[PDB]
């Protein structure tokens, strides 16, 4: 890539440091492997370090021995920097495909959970279909959280891939319900998972909206799960030191463990979390397949649904057939029976139908790009709208547009109105920009619509002040002693006791805090789209830069389209939006390779 | 004719100590490092001394 | 036994300060010159150390970017630049700079004008609106009442054929590129910036000096 | 009027308030015509500048400072000075910190202030000490050691950006598991500043000619500094001096080598040529030195700092110029030329002249001599004029009574009650009125009746934090006040012993290797590949001391050692419920080991995992091992007392919530254990075990000159101040009253 | 100030003078960086010699030529006559032991800044030429102004005051002079010098009425002393005064 | 503990966001408050807003005004100055806070930031070598003393 050619000053160094005094062959592999690392790659394939490097030649005039090392294994192997997996050292060649030790130490840990570690718990499947047929409603017709229900509560290890609006909540709800109604007598210590705290309180809000909604009992209200723990808190992360609680010798005393937001979960996370997991909890993983990727190198939720378009195993067709009571197709061909029988795939949307142009347009961002184009273009379903922004007055047309976006929010403003509406119109419509800073970003959209609000005489700004009546913040860092999470919207306004910022706590009630009491502030008109994940907007739009960055990809479509619930408007071009979709960021690792064999 | 005058020596004094315990008690062996650390644990003992 | 701190009664002083106006308040072209404070007294400061009647060398302008530390790409356009604003006229009867004598000039005249009534901003605005055109927009400036002494620099004095002449330079201008800096821009700059006081202030100082140095004076 | 003063803080707030008196006298009195002139304005400004910016809103007159000239970028020039003293330095770790703590360094190099955080405990746990590179090491005459410098300590985080630390060593360096993700990229940033180092090292150790040194100090800009909108006119100015000095040496035309340590000094002395400032507002009241308005005629003169030594200053010759030698009329001299400043200033005052001198000393109340121009004129004043009141007296005795009713002898504190007398002096300082009035409330107790509500669930882990310190237990989880100390800073060496947190972390890992059977010598390979050991064979003969020590203590825990796993723990006393869990539960009963010395804290915490281990089934005894054959030996008991004991410290936990619980583990158990008798199971109560134990309790309570005492600490320290007898004996009924059982069942 | 008006006079009144003297501080201390090895072989250094030549690593002898270049402006300013006999390369009978030292170096100084295209003109024989410029002219030369005020002691050194005469003669100059005393005060040279002061008078500025230097005019020789020294009555005066002694001798 | 107690001052006056620092520093001696203080300061949250709201008015007087002002105002405001005089034994504690005080206003006039007088003092804490100007003052002269 771009990004790619200009050499990070840590890859040159990490490459100086290693190779040092060895041959320059060495040295090239070991940038290009410390840069492929920074980028997110996991493995880095030898034919792509043979073929597309011009210097490949002039390190085979470098090398000088009897069998001139010609393949690049001995090459790499006649260091003292890479072994096979035996010596103590830094970089890491197994299946001609160079990693780090670490990335390769998890790599393999992942590749032992998910392909030994996951065994099949047997237990009775005729209490099991009558819980399923008591819980769920729909026995007429196939149903795939029924399926998923039944696949997660039969195998001990199983992740369920499924996009938002398609009742995954409801289908955890369920699964936990069917969990405590087939152990009577067993104790079930549940408990709950999340990368960031705003998804976490988002996690204990619906899973207490949907528990309390099913009929238990006095000993199954009990074993209600109480609280949903971010995973450094639940490991046990220290700010100063990486040492955990619960690293490797004491594991977690868990029954069920259910794990939300998967494909925010990097590598190192994923793989500490497995080695605090004991021999004898079952874990369950919730995510989208297509979701954007990790924060840091790595992608495990990818990696593991690239094996759900194949399907399920012969035997596993039967036995949830005698489970599900249903026709449950069969997957062609057989690879690795156990993933592909931990994996289930939702397709049936139940917030949005095929009358509903964002469900097409979220499909049609995995196909090609001219499946997008003629789902936007036909009579665009009421749903979805595109303008096209090139120039100044396309800008002018954009803050227009948003101007009818947030309207009920100014008109709720200017009411003098309680603070509990103005947050619910607020939460309804949202801009989502891909870069942080100059005209296209988050600083530059900010600071326009502030400026287009001090023009119009909409919101009332002193420039000194910082704090005018109505602007939005976020908070950056997390607060337990405040209540509010890293995501969180408020919202700045004199109630007659002065300028206090209000939040929308998910318990129901409404915070007024100091803005001095804030830790964190930023402007929060547009989002960003890694920024925004786990929220739900009514009315988003999607805001593009024209010039090519490797942030807009296809994860980044997918994320803002998946974004809204009923509307969804554009401002981008015509080439970005289809070099976007064909432009897929993959991510290199051994995974595929591993669950081969 | 400008010279600048420091109040505490001490820290040029340790310094020196460890710049001398490091260009002597390094490079001896076993046998003769094993008395230096019977009369003195480091060099912080001998500038006590 | 009993004690008791001594309340003031009257203040310590009055509103006593000396302040200035500031305190009431291709490929190379000059409209790519970097706009900012240090190039304009940069530039200030080229345009008082260079004399009127002498040719300009561009060896010279080389010798001030060099001691400024400037690019050297700037000078050939930049000697040029200075001699077509040095030959353009600037009076009502097409004088230039080129005809002012050593004598004649007067650079950087600094003066200390005394006040002893409380300069309240809303008797002295009006004042100014009553008379001055250029004050039909312009919401007024809020300063506090100052008793005590103004401190101003002017520019540049000059005299010719008996007639008195101030002269002052504004050198930011970082907003026009074409030629868009017609009269109606440089009035909207002049009330954005508020540049009147300065001016009325630099004529009454002008003025008392003129009162007070030459015997028989009419304004 | 003379006053003499205590502090210069104290002479300018005398000097403020008789200022302010003298403005509420005279109602036609401008605070333009008041000028305090202080001899040395260096000393004295910050003092001024804190007793002026003080005052409140009705008490507040103007001023205007004149003082020495501040730079303009503090931290950047003096980053610069550091950065042109590179190969003369030692790269001390700090010294980088320090170079790192600019902005503008560490906005060259990307370098957050976040970044900066990290990067702090990223030096610090890595061992990085001083030593650029190992050929740094080897220049300074040392025998090249390879570890504990910044290529040692780059290597290592490299190594563990790229390796797990479970892994082990590669190239005889530990990896720091650490950084590991993309936040290891600031150490790629680190690495990028280090290697610059690098540069400007071997660049600037050659002698150049003066035509050779124009570019590099531009170079050394763009290199290390960024342009900001703040530290362009630093910049600026480091070029313009620069330029100078090659300017002028160029000017005589020298030919020979000039070194850097010249011109690193000469750019040192033209950075710190700031000039005193000179400047006269006539708006607010002026404080400056006696130069600058030597015959200006205010009406109120005041006169600062006119004690001996300071005022006149006396300049010491050359030793060889020749105007010295035989001096002529138009000779300038400090000395006279302050001499005649103080005549001026004796001719410039108008109407009201003060002269304040520092007459007593602050530190030990010694008697300070003012000025011999001062002391002329109290000399003049006492045989010039007399008082009314001795008409015809004496003359030395009236000279001496003049001279001691000019001289206002003030108070040292200005919360005397003294100052606040109404007569001639008089403070108008309201805020330390209530205070000299002493009419306030006294600090009340820190120990109050709180309401307290036992809950249902309570944790082992709550009573294991609780009984390890109660009083630490009281203020960070009830009331949640946690006392945060800073952390120490990074050491200007290698560590030659073992003390203290390493030794102790040290003999743990060693313990818990010698515990399973495994190979002393690898982990003494992974201890010297991170440093943690001394270079040489002082590591290996620490590594077979404490081999030997562990060895010892390893042959007996390992001989009573069964296989034993984790159970759970989930009880019902009082109606409270505790849920826990117990590692390494064998069948013949608890057994832990600590490397640490016999203490009554860890027999606590092994009482109280005796008693939530037998009160769920569990018959055995419970072993803990210490160091010197130390041991802590509880027998098994029933069901029945051990859910008494448990109930009691249920209630001493209740109890602790609610007011601080006063039981000292330390002094308190060898208060106990002083006076307890195991034989025939009753408390002594003899005069000499009673003299004994107080001699215990004083030994324990605060400890030697080598060992740091259970009264030093932070957290013993809010509640008194000085151990009470009334407290002690308090302290002793707690401990008699809880810590009974440990001395009970021990064997 | 002072020195910038001697030099503003000295730019108007003589033409074709540097704007930067070759005669400056940092300018001498490093020609004497390069003179001072040259001349460690001569016999008169030779304190010098066992200063310089035992370790150096040009340190001691920038900070020589440092304090060497600072005496050699402190004789620019104040003893002209010093480096004009020095000039020759004639000593000044009468002076300490550090001066065969300073006088060699000196003319050293001065054949290396000749032998250099840098000029030959400093601020001491400059001050000689426009005392020379201004006595020997009969018209007055153009550019000056016409009345000079000069309010304070320290608003002119006790050495220009030869050029200051010279300036006198041309433009009308108003010393305005803040004695505390009003009488005479200062000292006296001569005898002869005695009758020369007592023959001067000070007429009032607005009265028009003459008034004596000394409050006895009689008694004059009585009060100043054999040596030259006038005993003050005021203890204050006579003891914190000295300056304005000189100043007012 | 002074010098500790002012640095802890320090910390919640340059960073009154985090409650943690501010509620280690109300909580010590200098303050003077009981355990029912505290209980009440951490449950009644509009006390604690208006604590967190006079601080970040001592933040702001520390960054216009000074060290020295901020000290003095904050002595004043809460009067702990007349409280330490009333308490038996708080006049030593009182003399060395203002000692404290006024090396800290020495400090911080010659250091342009803010966070640098914080990380001078930190240092100077963990530093306890002997200077003439740091050194323990008489707490009182006009009350006559046994002199060791």
């Amino acid at each position: 890539a771009v990004e790619h050619k200009q050499l990070r000053p840590l890859d040159v160094q990490f490459a100086l440091t290693v190779a040092g005094d060895e041959h320059p062959a060495v040295t090239l592999a070991a940038a290009l492997l410390s840069h492929d690392a920074g980028e997110g790659h996991v493995c880095l394939p030898l034919s792509r370090l043979e073929n597309n490097e011009a210097s490949h030649p002039l390190l085979a005039t470098c090398v000088s021995e009897i069998g001139e090392l010609q393949n690049w294994e001995e090459c790499l192997l006649a260091s003292q920097a890479v072994s096979r997996g035996d010596e103590p050292t830094p970089m890491i060649l197994c299946g001609d495909r160079l990693y780090l030790n670490r990335m390769w130490c998890n790599e393999r840990t992942v590749a032992r959970f998910f392909n030994e570690v996951n065994h099949a718990i047997e237990v009775d499947e005729a209490l099991l279909a009558q819980t399923l047929d008591k819980l769920f409603p729909v026995s007429d017709e196939i149903n795939w959280q029924k399926v998923a229900a039944a696949v997660a509560l039969t195998r001990r290890i199983s992740v369920i891939s499924g996009g938002p609006g398609t009742g995954k909540t409801t289908t955890v709800a369920k699964l936990l319900a069917a969990l405590i109604q087939m152990a009577d007598g067993e104790r079930c210590r549940i408990r709950l998972a999340a990368p960031t705290g705003k998804a976490a309180a988002r996690l204990t809000e619906s899973l207490g909206k949907a528990l309390r909604q099913l009929p238990l009992t006095d000993e199954q209200k009990k074993r209600i799960p109480e609280d949903a723990s971010t995973l450094h808190r639940l490991l046990g992360a220290q700010p100063g030191s990486q040492r955990l609680r619960h690293h490797a010798g004491n594991p977690l005393h868990l029954d069920v463990l259910v794990v939300d937001e998967a494909s925010m979960i990097d590598l190192p996370m994923m793989s500490r979390l497995i080695d605090a997991l004991p021999d004898h909890a079952r874990v369950i993983f919730l995510g989208d397949r297509d979701q954007l990727a990790s924060v840091e190198a790595g992608a495990v939720l990818g990696d593991i649904c690239a094996y759900a378009n194949a399907g399920f195993t012969a035997e596993r067709a039967r036995q949830l057939s005698r489970l599900t009571g249903t026709h449950v197709p069969a997957g062609t061909g057989t690879e690795a029976a156990s993933l592909r029988d931990s994996l289930c795939l939702l397709q049936k949307s139940y917030r949005f139908g095929s009358d509903s142009g964002i469900g097409q347009l979220a499909a049609a961002i995995n196909r090609g790009d001219k499946t997008a184009v003629k789902t936007v273009f036909q009579q665009d379903f009421t749903d979805i709208e595109k303008r096209l922004l090139q120039s100044g007055e396309d800008y002018i047309a954009m803050l227009e547009e948003a101007l009818a976006g947030y309207g009920r929010y100014l008109d709720l403003l200017q009411a003098r109105a309680e603070p509990d509406l103005i947050i619910q119109a607020f939460n309804e419509y949202q801009l989502l920009c891909a870069l942080r800073e100059g005209p296209f970003g988050v600083a530059g959209l900010n600071e326009r619509i502030e400026q287009f609000m001090q023009q119009k005489r909409k919101i009332h700004r002193h420039p000194h002040s910082r704090w005018y009546e109505g602007r939005p913040v976020m908070i950056a860092r997390n607060d337990s002693a405040l209540g509010l999470f890293n995501g969180d919207i408020g919202i700045a306004l004199d109630r007659g006791q002065g300028t206090r910022v209000w939040f929308a706590m998910p318990d129901g009630n409404i915070k007024s805090v100091q803005p001095s009491r804030l830790p964190e502030h930023e402007t929060t008109w547009a989002m960003t789209v890694h920024k925004s994940q786990g929220s739900e907007f009514d009315h988003a739009a999607l805001i593009l830069p024209s010039q090519r960055t490797p942030v807009v990809t296809r994860e980044l479509v997918y994320t803002a389209v998946t974004r809204a619930r009923r509307r969804l408007s554009l401002y981008a071009d015509e080439r970005i939006l289809s070099a976007a979709i064909a432009t897929r960021t993959e991510r290199r690792s051994g995974l595929a390779a591993l669950f081969s064999s | 004719f400008e010279q600048q005058l420091i109040e505490d020596e001490s820290l040029l004094r340790y310094q020196a100590c460890a710049d001398f315990w490091r260009r002597h008690c390094y490079p001896l062996p076993r046998e003769i490092a094993q008395v230096v650390f019977e009369t003195w644990k480091g060099p912080q003992a001998l500038l006590r001394d | 036994a009993e004690l008791n701190a001594k309340t003031l009664q009257r203040l310590p002083g009055d509103n006593w300060r000396v302040t200035s106006y500031s305190g009431l308040q291709p490929t190379l072209t000059p409209h790519q010159f970097p706009r900012g404070a240090s190039p304009g007294t940069f530039l200030h400061s080229l345009f008082e150390d260079l004399d009127f009647t002498q040719p300009v060398d561009p060896n010279w302008v080389r010798e001030k970017l060099e001691l400024g530390g400037f690019e050297s790409q700037w000078e050939p356009v930049l000697t040029e630049w200075i001699t077509a604003v040095l030959q353009a006229p600037l009076n009502e009867t097409g004088v230039s700079l080129s005809q002012l004598s050593a004598r004649n000039k007067q650079v950087e005249m600094e003066f200390y004008l005394p006040i002893s009534e409380p300069l309240i901003a809303s008797q002295l605005d009006t004042l100014i609106r009553q008379f001055d055109p250029l004050s039909a927009g312009c919401p007024p400036l809020e300063f506090m009442q100052v008793r005590g002494m103004l401190k101003g620099f002017i520019d540049l004095v000059f005299r010719h054929e008996g007639r008195y002449y101030l002269l002052a330079y504004k050198s930011n201008w970082l907003g026009e590129d074409s030629s868009a800096y017609t009269q109606q821009a440089m009035a909207a700059a002049m009330q954005a910036h508020r540049y009147d006081l300065q001016y009325q202030l630099y004529t009454l100082a002008l003025h008392r000096y003129l009162r007070h140095r030459i015997a028989d004076y009419d304004y | 009027t003379f006053h003499v003063c205590h502090s210069p803080q104290r002479e300018v707030e005398v000097l403020h308030d008789r200022l302010l008196a003298m403005l509420e006298e005279d109602p036609t009195l401008t605070p333009r015509d008041i000028i305090v002139m202080v001899a040395d304005i260096d000393s004295y400004s910050p003092f001024i500048q804190a007793v002026f910016g003080s005052a409140p809103a009705d008490r507040y007159l103007p001023y205007a400072i004149s003082d020495r000239r501040a730079r303009q970028s503090h931290p950047v020039l003096e980053a610069f000075i550091s950065l042109l003293s590179l190969p003369d330095s030692r790269f001390v770790s700090e010294d980088v910190l320090a170079l790192l703590d600019v902005p503008v360094l560490a906005a060259r190099f990307d370098i957050t202030e976040e970044g900066l955080r990290y990067l702090r405990q990223w030096v610090n746990e890595s061992g990085i000490r001083w030593g650029i590179d190992d050929d740094n090491v080897r220049e300074l005459e040392l025998p090249a050691t390879g570890q504990h410098t910044w290529r040692f300590g780059l290597t290592r985080m490299l190594l563990g950006y790229a390796m797990e630390s479970a892994q082990g060593e590669w190239q005889s360096v530990l990896p720091y598991d650490e950084s590991s993700g993309l936040i290891a990229e600031l150490v790629g940033h680190l690495a990028s500043l280090l290697m610059q180092l690098n540069i400007w090292r071997r660049g600037l150790a050659q002698e150049r000619p003066l035509e050779e040194w124009l570019p590099v100090c531009r170079d050394m800009l763009n290199a290390f500094f960024l342009p900001d909108a703040e530290t362009e006119a630093a910049m600026t100015l480091i070029e313009q001096q620069w330029q100078a000095i090659i300017a002028e040496g160029l000017g005589a035309q020298y030919g020979d080598a000039v070194p850097l340590s010249l011109l690193r000094d000469e750019l040192a002395q033209r950075l710190d040529q700031e000039r005193i400032s000179q400047r006269f507002l006539a708006g607010p009241v002026n404080i400056c030195t006696l130069m600058p308005m030597r015959s200006i005629p205010f009406k109120v003169v005041c006169l600062l700092g006119m004690n001996d030594g300071v005022y006149p200053r006396q300049l010491a010759p050359l030793g060889f110029d020749l105007m010295s030698q035989k001096p002529k009329r138009g000779d300038r001299s400090r000395r006279d030329d302050d001499r005649y400043l103080f005549l001026e200033a004796l001719i410039s005052a108008q109407q009201k002249l003060y002269i304040s001198y520092i007459g007593r000393s602050i530190q030990d109340n010694s008697e300070r001599f003012p000025s011999v121009l001062v002391q002329e004129l109290i000399d003049y004043i006492g045989q010039s004029h007399y008082l009314p009141g001795d008409e015809a007296l004496n003359c030395d005795e009236s000279e001496a009574r003049v001279k001691a009713h000019l001289t206002c002898l003030h108070t040292r504190m200005p919360f005397d009650p003294q100052n606040y007398q109404p007569g001639e002096r008089q403070s108008y300082a309201r805020e330390w009125l209530p205070a000299a009035s002493q009419a306030g409330k006294a600090h009340s107790e820190f120990v109050q009746p709180l309401p307290f509500t036992l809950p249902e669930t309570v944790p082992l882990e709550t009573l294991q934090r609780f009984w390890a310190h109660p009083v630490r237990a009281f203020f960070q989880m009830r009331l949640q006040v946690n006392f945060r100390t800073e952390d120490s800073e990074i050491p200007d060496t290698e560590p030659f012993i073992l003390e203290g947190l390493s030794r102790y972390q040290i003999n743990q890992q060693l313990l818990n290797a010698l515990v399973e059977q495994d190979d002393a010598e690898r982990l003494f390979r992974r201890f010297r590949a991170a440093g943690d050991l001394p270079y040489g064979a002082f590591g290996e003969i620490f590594w077979e001391t404490q081999c030997q020590e562990m060895q010892q203590l390893a042959d007996r825990v390992i001989a009573c050692r069964q296989p034993g796993q984790s159970m759970e723990i989930d009880l019902a006393c009082n109606g409270v419920q505790i849920t826990g869990w117990l590692p390494q539960v064998q069948p013949d009963g608890l057994l832990r080991w600590r490397p640490s010395l016999l203490s009554v804290a860890q027999g606590m915490q092994l009482w109280l995992e005796h008693l939530v281990y037998c009160a769920s089934g569990g018959n055995g005894e419970s072993r803990l091992f210490l160091r010197k054959d130390g041991e802590w030996r509880f027998p098994p008991l029933a069901a029945e007392q051990a859910l008494h004991y448990l109930s009691q410290l249920i209630e001493g936990y209740r109890e602790g919530m609610s007011a601080p619980l006063l039981v000292l583990p330390e002094s308190g158990g060898a208060w106990l254990k002083t006076c307890y008798d195991a034989q025939n199971d009753a408390m002594l109560d003899d005069d000499s075990t009673l003299q004994k134990a107080r001699t215990k309790f004083l030994q324990a309570y605060e400890g030697n000159m080598m060992v740091r005492g259970e009264g030093d600490d932070i957290w013993y320290q809010r509640l008194w101040r000085q151990l009470t007898p009334e407290t002690m004996e308090a302290i002793v009924e707690q401990s008699q009253r809880f810590l009974l059982p440990l001395f009970r069942f021990n064997q | 100030l002072p020195a910038s008006f001697i030099w503003d006079m000295f730019v108007r009144v003589l033409p074709e003078i540097p704007k930067e003297s070759a005669f400056n501080k940092q300018s001498m201390s490093w020609k004497l960086m390069t003179l001072l090895p040259q001349l460690l072989e001569r016999e008169d250094f030779t304190l010098l010699r066992h200063y310089l030549t035992d370790d150096s690593d040009k340190r001691k002898l920038f900070q020589l030529s440092s304090k060497a270049a600072d005496l050699f402006d402190q004789y620019l300013v104040y003893r002209p006559d010093w480096l004009a006999q020095w000039e020759t390369g004639h000593l000044v009978e009468g002076l300490g032991e550090a001066q065969a030292w300073q006088a060699p170096l000196w003319k050293a100084l001065v054949e290396y800044t000749h032998q250099l295209g840098q000029p030959r003109w400093h601020r001491a024989n400059l001050y000689q030429r426009f005392i020379e410029t201004l006595e020997s002219a009969t018209t007055c030369p153009p550019g000056l102004p016409s009345r000079v005020f000069i309010c304070g002691i320290s608003a002119l050194p006790p050495v220009y005051l030869q050029a200051l005469q010279a300036l006198g003669k041309h433009i009308e100059i108003h010393l305005l002079f803040t004695n505390p005393c009003r009488y005479y005060w200062g000292d006296i040279k001569d005898p002869a010098y005695l009758a020369k002061l007592l023959t001067r008078q000070r007429r009032h500025s607005f009265e028009d009425r003459e008034l004596p230097l000394f409050r006895d005019s009689e008694n004059a020789g009585q009060l100043f002393n054999s040596d030259g020294e006038q005993d003050v009555g005021n203890p204050l005066l006579a003891s914190w005064g000295k300056l304005g002694r000189d100043y007012i001798y | 503990l002074e010098a500790q107690e002012m640095l802890w001052l320090l910390q919640a006056v340059m960073t009154p966001e985090r409650e943690n620092t501010l509620r280690s520093a109300l909580a010590t001696s200098m303050m003077g408050l009981n355990a029912l203080d505290i209980e009440t300061l951490n449950n009644d949250e509009h006390a604690w807003d208006v604590v967190v709201e006079e601080f970040d008015g001592y933040r702001q007087i520390w960054r216009k005004r000074g060290v020295m002002p901020m000290l003095r105002a904050l002595m004043s405001a809460r009067n702990i100055a007349e409280n330490l005089l009333a308490t038996a034994g708080g006049e030593r504690r009182l003399t060395d806070i203002l000692h404290i005080s006024e090396l800290l206003q020495e400090a911080g006039t010659q250091l342009e930031s803010e966070h640098a007088l914080v990380r001078w003092l930190s240092q100077h804490i963990l530093e306890p070598d002997s200077n003439a100007s740091s050194q323990q003052m008489r707490l009182e002269s006009d009350k006559h003393l046994v002199q060791i």
